[PDB]
RNA sequence: UGAAAUUUUAGUACCUGUGAAGAUGCAGGUUACCCGCGACAGGACGGAAAGACCCCAUGGAGCUUUACUGUAGUUUGAUAU
RNA sequence: UAAAGUCAUAUCUACCCGUACCGCAAACCGACACAGGUAGUCGAGGCGAGUAGCCUCAGGUGAUCGAGAGAACUCUCGUU
RNA sequence: UCAAUGGUAGGAGAGCGUUCUUAACCGCAAUGAAGGUAUACCGUGAGGAGUGCUGGAGCGUUAAGAAGUGAGAAUGCCGGUAUGAGUAGCGCAAGAUAAGUGAGAAUCUUAUCCACCGUAAGACUAAGGUUUCCAGGGGAAGGCUCGUCCGCCCUGGGUUAGUCGGGACCUAAGGCGAGGCCGAAAGGCGUAGUCGAUGGACAACUGGUUGAUAUUCCAGUACUAGAUAUGAUCGUGAUGG
RNA sequence: UAGCGGAGAAAUUCCAAACGAACUGGGAGAUAGCUGGUUCUCUCCGAAAUAGCUUUAGGGCUAGCGUCGAAAUGUAAGUGU
RNA sequence: AGCAGUAAGUACGCAUUGAUCCCUAGGUCUCCGAAUGGGGAAACCCAGCUGUUACUAGCAGUUAUUCAUGAGUGAAUACAUAGCUCAUGUAAAGGUAACGCAGAGAACUGAAACAUCUAAGUACCUGCAGGAAGAGAAAGUAAAAACGAUUUCGUAAGUAGCGGCGAGCGAACGCGAAGAAGGGCAAACCAAGAAGCUUGCUUCUUGGGGUUGUAGGACUGCAACGUGGACUUAAGCAUUAUAGUCGAAUAACCUGGGAAGGUUAAUCAAAGAGGGUAAUAAUCCCGUAGACAAAAUAGCGCUUAUACCUAGCAGUAUCCUGAGUAGGGCUGGACACGCGAAAUCCAGUUUGAAUCCGGGAGGACCAUCUCCCAACCCUAAAUACUCCUUAGUGACCGAUAGUGAACCAGUACCGUGAGGGAAAGGUGAAAAGAACCCCGAGAGGGGAGUGAAAUAGCACCUGAAACCGUGUGCCUACAAGAA
């Protein structure tokens, strides 16, 4: 789970070949990171949508 | 009512007309204990209080309807009260209004 | 022969002492049933 | 001292027929004082068992498979990391 | 480390719960004063290897409707 | 007058009875409402009143409306009563007499014999039972029968520890688990730690004692640990080893 | 160690007097072309048990077969001889 | 004016001096329990600290955790950091009637089977909230002049649609009614500080600036409107819950055990609602209609300056206006929408703008036109539902009903558990409950007496029905019946 990064493994549900009415398990993406240091210093989980916008803002946003 | 009392009327019921005095009346029994009136007698055993028993003119209590409230003239009626003294005045309708 | 229950004072508690009962978030709910109900008593 | 199962109520015989096609109760005919009591089992298609055999249900379960659909799982490749 | 220690010495104290009874059982668990089950420790003599028998220790018990009559029959026993 | 009137599933029409209806209409009722009961009336039917009696408070009319609304019957249900049937059984073992007890004794109590078990059918002790124990009294039910008896019932007492078992010690198996881990969530895992005995640690044992408690009450002996009172002396010596 | 499960010297064996899918509550008065049940009184009229189709044959959908009402009476059709 | 809950049942007593009682506030509040000093099976054990007061005591309090805030500490390793310690803040954990929202989310069904659909995103489960919640101020709808946030209801109307186009599911627009409030911020800029003080800093902190559609603000002009809206503060006013108070209007006769019933008369009138009373009451009582009453009590509402932030306005130097954002690819889902011509919105993942000459919508889409300005935040009101508090209402229901439960019901009882789950009210007006006497071991009976009544005697009104009877007139012991 990571936090400035919304949401989390959601659920949904899954299509098919004449679709059977299936599941599915949204994932989003898990990168243990540790960038910045404002006073930091802190291990944290984050999306790879944040990672590509990390020069976003985010240095201590 | 209000403590009972003075001689106090029957109306209606077994012994019509009938007053006798009372101070006894526990009005949470809503029916009075009246000396003369509502004659019980019991059949009690010779037991203790009484080793012979099987007589106690005890009697019965009869209804706050049957009870009748004379003022001191002998006049029933409905007890107008609270009305003209420091805490209360009790009286009857077309009474002598005592108490 | 054999019969189920010949239980010791240990056996007859702890499945079903209160903070057993209460420990699992889940039979403390089902008490909570037994007390919205409200029985003869609550944790036996 | 004292129950259970049990059932339309029935003072409920026999033969031969008849009949949802095998009679206690029906037709014809026969024998039978009335009521019991102790033992017995041929019936009363005896009970107890909405057949566990067979069959049916667009009935359900379980099982099997190179039924059809899928699923996880397994293994490619893409692609952010 | 100075009586913390420390022994003599002296007299007090020493908490809380459980403690009765039954428990191979009419209280247990078998809906029952039920013909089951139920730890463990001891468990006499006499013969007798023997904790098997068998009769009496110590000990405990008469276990719960009976009398008749000895049918047939039914079942446990003894014979041929 | 003529013609019609078997009739199931079928369809049409009509009417009865119950209850509530604020309706009104309009009474009854203690001289007896309702309801019950007998009834030798009437009505095509469903149904209706009359009288006798119980009985002592609501009920009836009419007309119309509205309906949980018209009862056999389903393993209908619930409640009661049969039936079988005075039959099965009376729950695995033998008592016996005399005397008491009482009102009433088989079954209560005693005496005296018999009998049985006796690696138990003894005693003692887990779990369990949760007062069933004992004393006195009683016998509504219970006792599978009786019953003065009782694990039945009323009342009253009865269980005593520094050392007995546990806890104030430790800890397995395990559980919970701050930290942390992962996970829609709840969660599930888990380091430290924490409890967790069936285990390992440690002082008391003889005699007497009741209706009942005894290693517990007390005679005798202890020992364990601490205390304050008191000549030490540098001593204690840890979670480490 | 708990049911989409477990255990299993394995039979489909057991998982609290008891299991090829446990027990309790809710969904949910699941559903059921199949069984049973159906309650007051009268009058009048009065059946079918067949065709055609149908995953249909113990069931439906028409049509034939009743009943009542209405519109006229194809100007008589109907029904006989 | 007696008290001495239940109710007998006793006793010391207690009390118009004012009790008992009612209300309001304060008090203490055993233990457990969110349960929390630590452990622990619920009614436990063992503590530590601070004073107490005495003891190998006791008392009183402090000592759970997380979060937040400080303070100190300070490892690898110098600062630091982790980490540790202390202090402060119920915060906040928890119990929860129903409604909501959000996540997670089936099956059975039905489709005559069934794989698409449906059931329904409903059953369940978890979390988050309040008195309601969400809800919301057009990056909207619509299509001509057409309006101007939402919300609920009716309508449109099963209309448009979608769909093994089966079975079904299903709008919106516009209109009608209620209710009818919008207001901030970032941005841009301006000023202050501090600082990349690497100077001119181009990041942070403070306060103005202003919240925008026909653009709006900043820059040049320039106006003080109460405001839940430009302060839903405090002070008075008023009145309600929260104790209750007063409160009218009648006599006799007949009957009976008893009148309110029948009969005779009379009254009242903001009270002839209703309930008791031995038997049906307007005038007997409670009451009732009206009319008064509260210090404390929880409020509601009105007036007051204050409790503070807003306006118009012309022009347009340039900036701003909401970036991984819109979008595009794929995979989803919702939208009536089942991938379809598919709109439009929201997800994952990937790519990625423009930015006022702008951008978006107008059911693929390209031009013209209409409307709007997202990608920042808040918003009462009309609505949903009651465990609850009364005020109550009934063509509700009368003890198999009515709540499982009129009764010590969630009781007994079953089951280890989750769970389930019963049966039962009525004497008499009043116990006035049968003194005594006799039978009887006792109970129970029988007399007496009790009461209107004793078939009325304690599960007692009324008492069928099956069952058992006891008496009774007739008939049957040569008979083989739907009786």
């Amino acid at each position: 789970e990571c936090y400035f990064t919304g949401r989390k493994t959601v659920s949904s549900n899954n299509r098919s070949h004449a679709m059977n009415q299936t599941k599915r398990v949204v994932k989003p993406n898990l990168q243990k990171v540790t960038i910045l240091e404002n006073g930091e210093l802190k291990t944290v989980w984050a999306s790879a949508k944040a990672l590509k916008k990390l020069p976003a803002g985010v240095e201590r946003v | 009512f209000v403590k009972t009392g003075d001689t106090v009327k029957v109306i209606a019921g077994k012994d019509r007309g009938t007053t006798g005095k009372v101070i006894k009346a526990l009005p949470k029994v809503n029916k009075v204990v009246v000396e003369g009136v509502a004659i019980m007698k019991k059949h009690q055993k010779p037991n203790s209080e009484n080793p012979s028993g099987a007589i106690l003119e005890i009697e019965a209590p009869i209804h706050v309807s049957n009870v009748q409230v004379l003022d001191k003239n002998g006049v029933a009626g409905r007890v107008g009260y609270k009305v003209v003294d420091d805490k209360k005045v009790r009286f009857n309708k077309k009474s002598g209004e005592i108490l | 022969m054999k019969r189920t229950y010949q239980p010791h004072k240990k056996s007859r508690k702890t499945t079903h002492g209160f903070r057993s009962r209460m420990a699992t978030k889940n039979g403390r709910r089902v008490l909570a049933a037994r007390r919205r109900k409200g029985r003869a008593s609550l944790t036996v």
